[PDB]
């Protein structure tokens, strides 16, 4: 029982770290997508 | 009174007329030399109009004389268009001869006003056990068939047509908007085999034609359906028409391709600014009116299985039901393969379908979505360690999944021509009994590939 | 070297060679030069005013938006396809106006105040400008009067006050329209006039809503403005403003009003289309620069004005009272993405929001109000005394249940303390469910919340809580009608009323059962 | 002649044509003859054409309308007559209390102070909140971001800060609302008038129903008023020290994006204007301490999409000195002000700046709080008795510390009869040095609640 | 030591050109046989200033809206 308690706490900490990494990746991708969309819109507008 | 072509870029032609005689918007122009037909989109001043071509843009010079018709594109309508195949302009393409009728209507018309909306919302019943229970249609509604890998979605469409026809003498219209020619030919041959071609009219833009075709085939089919509805026979009452659009996703991209060249800035994901306008103009003529009704079934393609982009998102505002086919449910041997948990409808409401129908549907959904959750536990531990409760759920959910199976009449092979078309009351009785537990002792293999509960009882007793 | 201007036309240049007099033909007449996609470019119209109402030959109406150097862009309010270059346009020396007054109650009108329900003309004695300015900051007054919606969760945990602007936000088919219509219906006895503005919807759904409103008698004090999905983008762009003027008519004269904008996202889409067709520079998601100024200058007009403002506006006719106007906009988000452009703009302007979750909606919880993130910044001052007193137990029960909801799956080694918290939390969660078109007066909510707080539901099984609540409310409605009338009229909460409520609850359980 | 005529109107962007000799400078303010409407010049397109942004609604304006020029940027009234008034961007009374009684005007566009005018030190700004002073101290000429939303008492903190700065340093204040909701602006006005703070503040409101031009220049107007307060000198020179409140600078950034989009300039990385950094620098660099006086700013900040690496907060963070973060749970447990003592940072917390003892006391306090946060989950899971005795002492003293960071405010004196306390430095440091050494281990927790210096703590313990 | 200052309120051109002026000032010693050491501070801000200058000239941007020749800068 004690070992299972310790293992569950360690798993909770590791999941908490995974969240903090995936948040950074998501933010980077969001900014990249916004930039791409704006670039395409401006190019298409200037070509007409 | 006639003009000359002065500019050709892709599929966008320009014509220069005398300033006194300039055609209106959506007029139809006929190039003198060839069979190409143009339609006006804008007016640019100096008697210059910008058009798009309904057919071959190859072999067109500059300074080529063009004459006008002073009216929009008019297509043939009547009873003489039943059983034929026609392109956008209404020219037969089945080589059976000219269409023998003189009634014609413009393909561009205003939507029905607010005053003439249907006073009520009737319920339309087909006979397929899944649809009539979990995703009921509406009389004059709009139904989408989302998702689905290579599967008998076409089989579902001809089953639907056969069911609507053999139950009700109402006509039908099939308008393939950017459809694969192989599937269209298969559909035509199936209609020809089942002797249902006497009650279907077809329009085809075959995915390799200039975007004007893939843009206006839907409007041509809708005009034909409107004429069929508005005809009042022997009493003063119109018919009830059924209209298919085999791919509504092609309709948006057909205008997207021409949008940029017409002189419009892009939008969110590169679509035209008027995406919602075009979709509304198309989809607001499919409604039930005071006299007659048009109900529709529209297969919808979700690009990259991502339904948050504008193309299906703007369609979702108009749909009254969403039938979602699935790969796995068809793999497991369930032929109709409608997803029970995902496929939903706006028509599942105790006010419109009564109280017992709604309660039965809710109970079935709860059982199914609890059994779907028990999956990982069943896989890891097994069926023995579950509680005494949630074993009944597993057995009843398996029975329910089996009982959604249906034999298709049009098949006639490997099935035995088993047209069932079970009344809704039979399905309600059966599922109420199954949920209550009167049939809990029957092997699950009995509930497979039968209609009403009488048949499953007979099959279980035989074995 | 730039492209040709709309004013560079062979005929126009020939005329200019002819003579330059008459000052561009009397400065109040035009000539169409271009027609495309609902936009018309006119040549002339020297005296055109930004936002003026232009009339064409056919009998239509336009509105000059772009006043450029040599041409005048103008959207068309009716339908184009009847306008051809060479026709004439004239300016009426007027800004867009709609009719207002207590004659539009029960009617269905266009974005321009034209009846479409086929009951005859509208005899309106006044007209008002479509585009106005909100009252100054000095004329406002704090929000201290309650607006009931009829939902046990909303009225207890996200209150709405007279003058507040509460947002309803969620995915598709999550129950936004039903919540708005229930809020409209629950105003039977409040005596506040409602206005339902529908933007870009099927006329079938609009007709269904109108029929359902007329069934419940809610059309005696409601006006519906309908700009359907097939209508031109100009009408869908102008519908909210014309609805807001109709609503403001009552605010300026001491009475209370409530207006509901449906799918402000579709107004944003229509305005984006209109701006793009007029060659204006886009920003994120191809929206123009001034989308925020498009929404904020509309939502800031929903307000509550001080008695001095109404006394000054009416020249001393309605001295005593204070007016207001409440707004309930609706925004739809794709896959619960509240970080998009338009929802971010709308969230920053309002005084709160009511999140509706798809997952809660599928799980059977209806309404799907997400109590975790929903907020109302007005707070306690927008509630009656009894509900303000009783809401604390509900709030803390939801908080505790939401904190430890993970334990609900184990239910084996739960100690005594947390099991009690789970038992109370699940019961309160089951309590908040509710049907459609069946609003609860403040007395029903008070009875239910008091019964739940004091543990009188602690001994009833979770699955049958709804029946217990319905039976309790029916029993109180039957026997103790004078107490219900007292509570509804006043809202006071004393020891006398509390003792009477407790006596009634104890009598119910002893007597007949759910 | 200065007079010219309008030749083009597109929404809020109005073009004006002057004769080719009399084209006005950039940022000049134009007045439309016959109406009340001020246009600000943005760029000169040549051939006598000038492209302008209108400050107000443009409906009812028609082409060929005569426009006169002022040959100067937007001018606002300054002086002691602006105290206690509400003003729009153009410097006009919107509180309905008559015209502003002053005569002195200044342009709102002026150069930032040069290098030679910077102060000879950056010391501190003492103010007795007892949490700000110890953990996240301010600095004259600094810029303090203020994180946290409504419901935790932002407005109460602003009230107390204005009262304290007026009481101690004899300094005035200016509030500049960038995109201020009219309801909350009226509520703030009445809240600051019923308490007598309002005789010390000069307010500027750009509401969010106005064109994007106003919301971009209200901050500059407030900054001009603050600068005039700073610059004026009594005898012996030594101009005053001023605060400048700018709420939700993110709205200033967005108003900067919108007017750039209207003018048709190619967008930058995430859609912000190409001049984002320059637009922020023009404002944030006029807030500094010169030889005469200083300007300190308390600026609310909104982090979009909770992503503090996108251009707006990534640019704002370059200028900030300290960050005061408010927390919901701290306010839930009845601790006011609800300043988070563990996530609020300050660049002024260095041994070289605040001395040696203060730095070590603050670091030890933070260490104890961190250890207690690490111990609370163990308390929750494994029982209180599992901990060693050192952890018992850590928990007790951490609870005492968390209590001691609470104090009453002078603005709450009207609501609650307890008078506000302003505890200076050299008094909080004594209390925390004594508390961290176990010298007060015999005092119960409740004696450390809503009280000033350590002496009143001892007294209240005696009365317990 | 020599300090070249281009603050945050200075025009973007000054920030764009400051490191080049510093390098020219430092190269006086290098050409005459004397060692030198230069410290550019926040070249990222020079890149931002050059991006601002290029975008106002309507030049098409690349990744992260930086101009095409941000490397050659
Ligand atoms: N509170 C409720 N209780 C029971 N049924 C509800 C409730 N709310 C909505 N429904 C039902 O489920 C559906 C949701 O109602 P509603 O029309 O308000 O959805 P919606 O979010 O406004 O959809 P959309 O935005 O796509 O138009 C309707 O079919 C309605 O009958
Ligand atoms: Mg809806």
């Amino acid at each position: 029982q004690s070992a299972r308690m310790v293992a569950m706490k360690a798993a909770t900490d590791n999941a908490g770290q995974l969240i903090k990494d995936l948040q950074l990746i998501y933010n980077k991708l969001r900014q990249a997508a916004i930039t791409q969309e704006i670039s395409e819109i401006v190019g298409g507008a200037a070509a007409v | 009174s006639s003009g000359r072509i002065i500019q050709i870029i892709g599929a966008v032609i320009d014509v220069e007329f005398e300033r006194t005689s300039v055609p209106k918007i959506y007029d139809a122009l006929q190039v003198d030399g060839t069979e190409t037909t143009l339609e006006v989109q804008q007016q640019l001043g100096d008697g210059v109009v910008r058009t798009i071509a309904m057919g071959s843009t190859e072999g067109l010079k500059r300074g080529l004389t063009v004459t006008s018709t002073n009216a929009p594109i008019s297509v043939p309508v009547g009873t003489a268009t039943l059983g034929r195949i026609m392109d956008v302009l209404g020219r037969p393409i089945d080589e059976a001869g000219p269409v023998a009728t003189e009634e014609r209507l413009p393909i561009h018309r205003q939507a029905p006003s607010y005053a003439e909306q249907a006073a009520s919302t009737d319920l339309l019943e087909t006979g397929i056990k899944v649809i009539d229970l979990l995703c009921p249609f509406a009389k004059g509604g709009k139904v989408g068939l989302f998702g689905g890998a290579g599967v008998g979605k076409t089989v579902n469409m001809m089953e639907l047509i056969n069911n609507i026809a053999k139950a009700h003498s109402g006509l039908s219209v099939f308008a393939g908007v950017g459809e694969r020619t192989r599937e269209g030919n298969d559909f035509y041959h199936e209609m020809k085999d089942s002797n249902v071609l006497d009650k279907v009219a077809m329009v085809y833009g075959q995915m390799n034609e200039p975007p004007g075709n893939r843009l206006r085939v839907a409007l041509t089919g809708l005009t034909m359906a409107e004429y069929f509805r508005d005809e009042k026979d022997e009493n003063g009452k119109g018919r009830d028409v059924l209209l298919f659009v085999d791919n509504i996703y092609r309709y948006t991209l057909a205008g997207t391709e021409v949008s940029a060249l017409l002189g419009r800035m892009p939008s969110a994901v590169g679509y035209q600014p008027t995406l919602a306008e075009e979709m509304g103009v198309l989809q607001e003529r499919i409604t039930s009116t005071k006299s007659g009704s048009i109900t529709s079934i529209q297969a919808v393609y979700v690009p990259a299985d991502d339904l948050t982009d504008p193309s299906p998102a703007t369609t979702f505002a108009h749909l009254d039901a969403t039938v979602v086919l699935s790969r796995d449910i068809a793999s497991s041997g369930i032929y109709p393969a409608i997803d029970p948990l995902d496929s939903t409808s706006r028509q599942l409401d105790p006010l419109v379908v009564g109280q017992e129908h709604y309660e039965i549907a809710r109970a079935v959904q709860n059982v199914l979505q609890r059994y779907k959750e028990l999956k990982d536990i069943i896989a890891i531990l097994g069926m023995d360690e579950l509680a005494e409760e949630d074993k009944l759920v597993v057995y009843r959910a398996r029975k329910i999944q089996r009982f959604f199976s249906q034999p298709f009449h049009v098949a006639e092979v490997f099935t035995g021509a088993p047209g069932k078309l079970v009344p809704l009351k039979e399905t309600i009785r059966g599922f109420k009994g199954l949920l209550a537990g009167e049939y809990d002792h029957i092997p699950e293999q009995a509930f497979y590939m039968v209609g009403g509960i009488d048949e499953v009882i007979a099959k279980a007793e035989k074995l | 070297m730039q492209q040709l201007n709309p004013s560079e036309i062979s005929a126009l240049i020939k005329q200019r060679i002819g003579d330059l007099d008459t000052s561009a033909t009397a400065k109040n007449e035009g000539t169409i030069v271009m027609v495309s996609d609902g936009i018309v470019r006119i040549h002339g119209l020297a005296d055109a005013m930004y936002g003026e109402m232009i009339e064409f030959d056919g009998g239509l109406f336009g509105m000059a938006l772009n006043l450029e150097q040599d041409s005048v862009g103008a959207v068309v309010l009716g339908n184009y396809l009847s306008l051809q270059e060479g026709q004439k346009a004239r300016c009426t020396g007027r800004v867009l106006e709609v009719p207002v007054g207590p004659e539009l109650l029960g009617r269905v009108v266009d974005a321009l105040g034209n009846p479409i329900d086929g009951k005859g003309p509208i005899d309106a004695k006044l007209t008002d400008a479509v585009e106005k300015v909100a009252p100054g900051v000095i004329w406002r007054q704090s929000v201290d009067q309650p607006v009931q919606t009829g939902y046990k969760s909303v009225d207890t945990m996200i209150p709405v006050g007279r003058g507040q602007r509460e947002l309803i936000i969620g995915d598709r088919q999550t129950g936004k329209t039903a919540m708005a219509i229930d809020a409209i219906i629950a105003q039977k006895n409040s005596g506040i006039k409602c206005v339902y503005v529908a933007i870009g919807q099927k006329q079938s759904t609009i007709a269904n809503v109108v029929r359902k409103l007329e069934e419940t008698g809610a059309m005696a004090y409601t006006t519906v403005v309908a700009a359907a999905a097939a209508d031109p983008a100009a009408m869908q762009y102008l519908a909210p403003y014309s609805g807001c003027t109709m609503g403001e008519y009552f605010r300026d004269r001491g009475e209370d009003a409530l207006i509901i904008y449906d799918d402000l996202s579709k107004q944003a889409v229509a305005y984006r289309q209109i701006s793009l067709l007029l060659r204006r520079p886009p920003g994120r998601e191809a929206y123009p620069g001034d989308v925020f100024y498009l929404h904020s200058r509309l939502l800031e007009r929903a307000s509550r004005v001080s008695a001095e403002y109404v006394e000054k506006f009416t020249n001393g006719a309605v001295t005593g009272k204070t007016g207001s106007l409440t707004a309930l906009p609706i925004i739809e988000t794709q896959a619960g993405d509240v970080s998009a452009f338009v929802p971010t703009n709308v969230i920053s302007i309002t005084d709160g929001q009511i999140f509706l979750e798809t997952s809660l909606f599928n799980a059977g919880i209806r309404p799907a109000v997400n109590a975790g993130i929903s907020v109302s910044r007005v707070g306690g001052s927008a509630q009656t005394k009894i509900i303000k007193k009783l809401s604390g137990g509900i709030r803390t029960a939801l908080a505790q249940y939401r904190e430890l909801a993970a334990f609900a799956q184990f239910a084996s080694d739960l100690d005594e303390a947390t099991r009690k918290q789970l038992e109370h939390g699940q019961r309160v969660t089951e309590l908040m469910k509710q049907k459609q078109y069946a609003p609860y007066s403040i007395a029903d909510q008070a009875v239910s919340v008091y019964a739940s707080n004091e543990g009188y539901m602690a001994d009833v099984e979770v699955k049958k809580i709804v029946d217990f609540d319905a039976a309790l409310i029916a029993y109180f409605r039957s026997e103790y009608a004078p107490l219900m009338k007292q509570i509804d009229e006043t809202g006071d909460y004393n020891k006398d009323i509390e003792a009477a409520i407790k006596a009634g609850i104890e009598s119910f359980k002893a007597t007949q059962t759910y």
